[PDB]
Parts: C-alpha cells; structure tokens; sequence
C-alpha cells in the first residue's frame, strides 16, 4: 500500500516528462502490489487512454470507479474517453456524473464545457468554463478554451486584458516547460511572439515523438536514388480531409494531374470514406490509395507507408482535427514536408520543409518557421473552382446596368441566351444583358415569390435558394448544376442601389481593430452595407453592438452560412470583399475570387494573415494589398465610391482568374513536381534539408 | 454540416 504509493507517484511523474511506457510499467506493478488501488487504475487509465487503447482504459477507470464509488475525477476522465469513442451520450452522462458528486471540481466543469462547444452550444461551454475559473481562478486550460469560445462569438469584453493574459500564461507555461494551453491553430489569433507559436507547435509536436518512443522502431533505412521505383519520385499525400472538406475543394484534382512517367502518387487517407464524390475523385485518380483508418497503430501504419517506398511524405493536416503526426515523427520516409492544410510551421524536428512562397513567407520571418522554406513560384495557395464550379466561368444579367444584382449562371445559359428575343452583349470578355421584358419578369416572379424552379423556352430556371431541392450533389460542390441558377441581391435583403461589402469568414476571424476599420469604411460611404455570415449566428447582436459603439446606424447584414455551391455564387452579388487582416480568408479568399470579387487585404506578419496577399499577387491584383490600416480604408473607399475604377478592378479579377495561374491547377501540379525534384535532388546529394528560392 | 478547418 505505502510500496503502491511510492510506485504511484513515480509513474505520475514519469508520465509528466513524457516517458509513457514506464508510466503504465510503474501503475501495474503498484496494482500487483496493492490490487484495490482506485487511484493507480485510474491513472494507468489515463495513460492507456493517451496511447489510444480506450476499451482497456474504461476497463481500469471502471475498476477505480467500483473501489471508490465517489471517485470524481475517474468518471471525469472517463467521460474523455467515452468522448474520444464518439459515445456523446455516455461522455456526458460520465460528465454530470462527476459534477454531481463533486460540484466544486473544477476539471469536470471544464470538460463538460469542451463537450458543449465541440457540440455547438457555445453559451453553455462558456457558462461552465466561468464555472471552473471561479473554482479554480488559476487555470490555464479552462482560460485559454474560454478564450477561444469568447472569440467564436466576437465578445471582446475586456479584450486587450484578455489577450495580455494569454501570452502571460504561454510565457509561464514555455518557462515551466508544461504544454501550452493555447493550442497551435489557435495561436496565430493572439498576439504572441513569433518564437512563442513555434514553441507552441514545438511542445505539441513533442507529444507526437513521446508516443512513438513506446514501440522503439529504429531508424528507417531510405531510398537513396529512384531505382526501385522506375525513376518514379513517390510522393504520400497524408490528410484526414479526403472527403467532403475544404482542403479537398483546394486539391482534389492534384493527384490524378501529377505525370505519370516521372511520379507515383500514394494518397493515405486517415479518414474514413464518407460517402462524398471528393473521395470518389481522389481514390480514383491517386495511383495508390491507402485508408490508414483501418489501422489504427501508428507502427503498422507507418511500416505501411515505408513498405510503399515513399520518398516525399506530404503532411496535410499539420495540427487540424484528425491529424496522426505520429506517422511523421517516425520518419517512414526521407523528405516530409508540410503542404496546403495548415497555415503555420510544425515546429517539429521531423518536418523538413514547409511548402509556401515568398509572399506568404518572406525570407526576413524564416525563424517563423521550424521547417526550411521551399517556394512555389506564384503561390502555394490552389483552389479546385474551375473543375467544381465552371457554371460560374460566365454570367448573364437581367437589366432591372449592374453586373451583380440579378445574375444567371448555367451551362447551357448561352443556348438559354440564344432562344431570347432582344439580348443586349455588353463587352468588358462580355456580359449578356436581358432587358426588362416578360420572360425577366417571369424570372422575377420566381425570385420574389422563392418558387424553386420554372421553365422557359424549355431551359430549367433554378431558385439560387433552392439547389438542396433540385440536386444535393450540385449544392456541395460534388456535381456540377445542370440547371440554369438565378442568384439575386434581394434573396439576401441586400440594397439594389448601393455598395455592398461582404466578408464570408468565420467570424471569430475578426477582431476589435478590423471591425473599427471595417465602421471607418461604411461611414466614409454612403448606403453602403457590409455583408456577414451567420457563423455562428450567436455572435450576430455582439458585432452588431460594437458597430453600433463604433457610430454605425442596419448598415450591417447578416446571411445564413450556405451550402459549398451558393456560398461561392452569391459572391457574385457583392461589389467588394473585405478580408480579415488577423487571419485571412484561405478558401473563403479562392471562393470570393472566383465570383470576380475584388478582396482588400492587408498582409500581416504570420503565414495565416498573408495568404490572401499571395492569392492578390498571383492573380495580378497589387492594387488591393494595403501596407498599413490608412491605405486598406482608402482602397476600400475608393472601390466603394470611384465607380469606373470599381468596374475597371472587377473586370481585371474577373478575367484574371483564367487567365493567371491562380485557379490553373495542372500548372500548380508541374510547377510542385518541379519543386519535388529539387528537394529529391539535393537529398540525393547527400545534404541536408536547407531553403529553397 | 458546414466542414471547416478546425484545431
Ligand atoms: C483549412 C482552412 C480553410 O480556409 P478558411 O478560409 O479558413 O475557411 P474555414 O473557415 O476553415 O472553412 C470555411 C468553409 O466553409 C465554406 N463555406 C463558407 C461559407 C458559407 O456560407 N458556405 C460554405 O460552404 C467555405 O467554402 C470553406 O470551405
């Protein structure tokens, strides 16, 4: 019992310095010692837990549980467990159970907390993360997911209080060396250092090699020419996003456009098949495709991965939700390198490159990143628009001229267009006008009363609103519509007769200072709106409050989020977008693009605040990137007001997105695999990893 | 129902 104890505590300490499988060593012989030891069941629990032998755990948080019937802290854990299983119902039923017991235990407080916010209810995660803080007033857990769900909902009381706090508790906990509360995703939102969020990815990182060190693989042995495979590079792309995800609507075509005679693309997929056409794309067109989710060890999978002979290992998740970094800090291949899902530096040992480009990652912030920087030309940002959503390469309008009040879109809408009496081409290549005759107003008609559909001359004529109705597929972006869709201002109450500004981010992307800026431009023009989503609607009446505070009159709109296909039309409707400087639009950035919307950004110093910079660059638009707040307000400005330089910009995005390698995505394959070689070749030469430019 | 990039 006392000998228990002693093996006990050791283990507790052994598992703080990451030294897992003495940990469980040291609970199991203090249970041989000492059988009815709730608490050393619930702590080898824990552990078993952290090595993903879930069902083991429950066994031992149960034993705990039987010994000691009010064990608070066993049925906490467990709940995590029960969680991690995707048993909702029983993590919470585990949760209540502890808070019943101990209704001062501020860890299960914070645990049923992340479990509402995981679920979407984010006034209740608030509600029981301000329960564990007044229990527990130093928490940095419970602080920092506090933290995000306040920004979730764009409550910034106390805001620059709030974030002096954060990177106070990144600073004590980098110098305890204890990992940091504030997760990697998260930290470009905060302003930390750029050596804190290294250190951050750092730390996280660690978690991935201390979990690997159980199964003590030695080094592999790596190719060191391509003889093997036929003079083949082989390139692993590694993602959990092989589905209907937005880092496949950025790349599910790469795979089947990488050249056959010079690569061999292995796709291992850490996901399940969800039933979508992205995956259907993907597993047709890789060479290989492996789904790693059927092999949960990380040894076996990443023996899978060395068997294949993979040179170029590719990490797609980096530290996004379903990422097995624990395959990477194997090292089963010579070159790993970060590419496309995560927008910031792994901070890990075992990555070797970030795959970026000299707008998004200067040469000057190299200490950014952990990894060595290897630029694609242009940008490292690819979107799959022109493949998923070609309907909207050309657009018609109804002359109510305005490019973006009434607009069709449809592949057959030239054959549409043809059938119509007096249609009037207006050159920009041009634009189809159709003056205001019964068959506009039969299109009108439809819109006004939200009919789903109509008919004429034969041609289906969609509802914009509708396309769930008329094809599920077409409406996520897996088929293209096969109908003629109608998209107008007033489906969303936005104005006829002026500017409309949107930005389609998430909102926790926006901060005090944007909307500031944001207020500064709809006040220097007139009748103008700003268009926001839904997302969540719970941070609606804050950011309507702050513009409010701010000097604003319902200048400000807000639109349920859509689905992937509506979402991309309806930024036809807005005359300009406007980007959140604290983290950019990244897909949102190629959807508004698309539409032929112009987006202001200004470029900040982190990857995730300069991606929408690069997008500009590449496309050929330099005139929309501010240097400081002053000139994003006067693009905007002037954008909203200089009608003709408006017209003249729109044009130049419109025709740009064909005609620069931005949406281009059998250009962006070459030049990657160009880029592949490179790395193959001075790997092959014996050195080291070093920058690439 | 919207998937996103997500920690
Ligand atoms: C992994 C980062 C993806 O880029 P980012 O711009 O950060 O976008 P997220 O917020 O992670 O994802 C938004 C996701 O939602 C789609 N969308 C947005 C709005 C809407 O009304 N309907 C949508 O379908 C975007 O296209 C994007 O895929």
């Amino acid at each position: 019992p006392t000998h228990a104890d002693s093996l006990n505590n050791l283990a507790n300490i052994k598992r703080e310095q990451g030294n897992i499988e003495e940990a469980v060593r040291l609970y199991r012989k203090a249970l041989e010692v000492f059988p009815e030891f709730a608490a050393a069941h619930s702590n080898l629990a824990s552990v078993l837990q952290q090595q993903g032998k879930l069902q083991e755990a429950l066994m031992h948080y149960k034993e705990a549980i039987r010994i000691s019937p009010t064990f608070a802290d066993a049925y906490s854990n467990m709940g995590n467990t029960l969680k991690e299983m995707q048993d909702v119902q029983g993590a919470l039923q585990c949760y209540t159970r502890a808070i019943q017991i101990n209704p001062a235990f501020a860890d299960a407080h914070s645990n049923l907390a992340s479990i509402h916010k995981d679920s979407g209810n984010i006034p209740e995660a608030i509600a029981s993360y301000r329960t564990a803080l007044k229990l527990k007033p130093d928490f940095p857990d419970a602080y920092c997911n506090l933290a995000h769900c306040l920004q979730i909902v764009c409550d910034w009381t106390d805001y620059d209080e709030r974030m002096k706090k954060l990177v106070s508790i990144v600073a004590d906990q980098l110098e305890k060396n204890r990992l940091p509360s504030v997760h990697p995703h998260h930290s470009m939102l905060y302003p930390l250092s750029h050596g804190f969020r290294k250190a951050i990815a750092e730390r996280h990182g660690n978690l991935c090699l201390d979990k690997i060190n159980v199964l003590h693989k030695p080094p592999y042995e790596h190719p060191k020419d391509l003889k093997l495979s036929d003079g083949r590079l082989r390139v692993g792309y590694v993602s959990s996003d092989f589905g209907n995800h937005p880092t496949s609507h950025l790349m599910q075509s790469i795979p089947g456009m990488h050249n056959p005679d010079k690569f061999e693309v292995f796709c291992y997929a850490l996901s399940p098949d969800d039933g979508t056409n992205f995956r259907v794309k993907v597993m047709a067109e890789a060479n290989h495709f492996i789904d790693l989710s059927q092999i949960p060890c990380n040894g076996k999978a990443a023996d899978r991965i060395h068997q294949d002979g993979i040179h170029i290992l590719v990490n797609m998740n980096g530290y996004t939700k379903g990422a097995r970094n624990e395959l990477f800090a194997l090292r089963p291949a010579p070159i790993q390198a970060m590419w496309l899902g995560y927008p910031g530096t792994s901070g890990a040992l075992f990555m070797d490159y970030i795959i970026t480009d000299q707008e998004t990652s200067p040469a000057e912030v190299a200490e950014q990143y952990s990894e060595k920087l290897a630029y694609m030309p242009h940008t490292f940002f690819i979107g799959d628009h022109a493949n998923m959503f070609p309907h909207l390469k050309k657009k018609a309008v109804i002359d109510f001229i305005y490019d973006n009040r009434i607009v069709l879109n449809g592949i057959d809408l030239k054959a549409f267009l043809d059938s119509l009496p007096d249609v009037k081409i207006v050159k920009m290549l041009n634009m189809p006008v159709i003056p205001m005759n019964t068959i506009a107003e039969a299109v009108i008609e439809m819109i006004n009363r939200g009919q789903i559909q109509i008919t004429i001359n034969g041609f289906s004529i969609s509802n914009g609103l509708a396309t769930t109705q008329i094809n599920n597929k077409a409406a996520t972006g897996e088929e293209v519509p096969r109908t003629i869709i109608v998209t107008t201002r007033s489906q969303y109450g936005l104005p006829e007769d002026a500017i409309v500004y949107c930005n389609f981010n998430q909102l926790y992307k926006i901060d005090p200072s944007t909307l500031q800026m944001w207020a500064n431009i709809l006040k220097r023009v007139p009748n103008s709106v700003l268009w926001l989503l839904r997302f969540p609607a719970v941070g609606e009446p804050n950011i309507q409050q702050y513009a409010q505070n701010m000097g604003l009159p319902n200048r400000i709109i807000f639109s349920p989020v859509a689905p992937k296909e509506e979402h991309v039309r309806r930024g036809q409707l807005a005359d300009v977008c406007l980007d959140t400087p604290l983290c950019n639009g990244h897909t949102t950035g190629m959807d508004v693009l698309w539409a032929g919307t112009p987006m202001v950004t200004m470029p900040g110093e982190t990857l995730a605040s300069r991606v929408a910079a690069s997008q500009l660059t590449c496309l050929g638009c330099l005139e929309l990137i501010a240097k400081n707040r002053q000139e994003y307000e006067d693009i905007a400005v002037k954008l909203g007001t200089d009608l003709e330089y408006l017209k003249k910009v729109r044009g130049k995005v419109w025709k740009q997105r064909i005609s620069s390698p931005l949406f281009n995505t059998k250009q962006y394959t070459m030049e990657l695999e160009r880029l592949y070689l490179q790395m193959w070749e001075h790997y092959a030469a014996g050195n080291k990893p070093d920058h690439m430019i | 129902v919207t998937p996103v990039s997500t920690a």
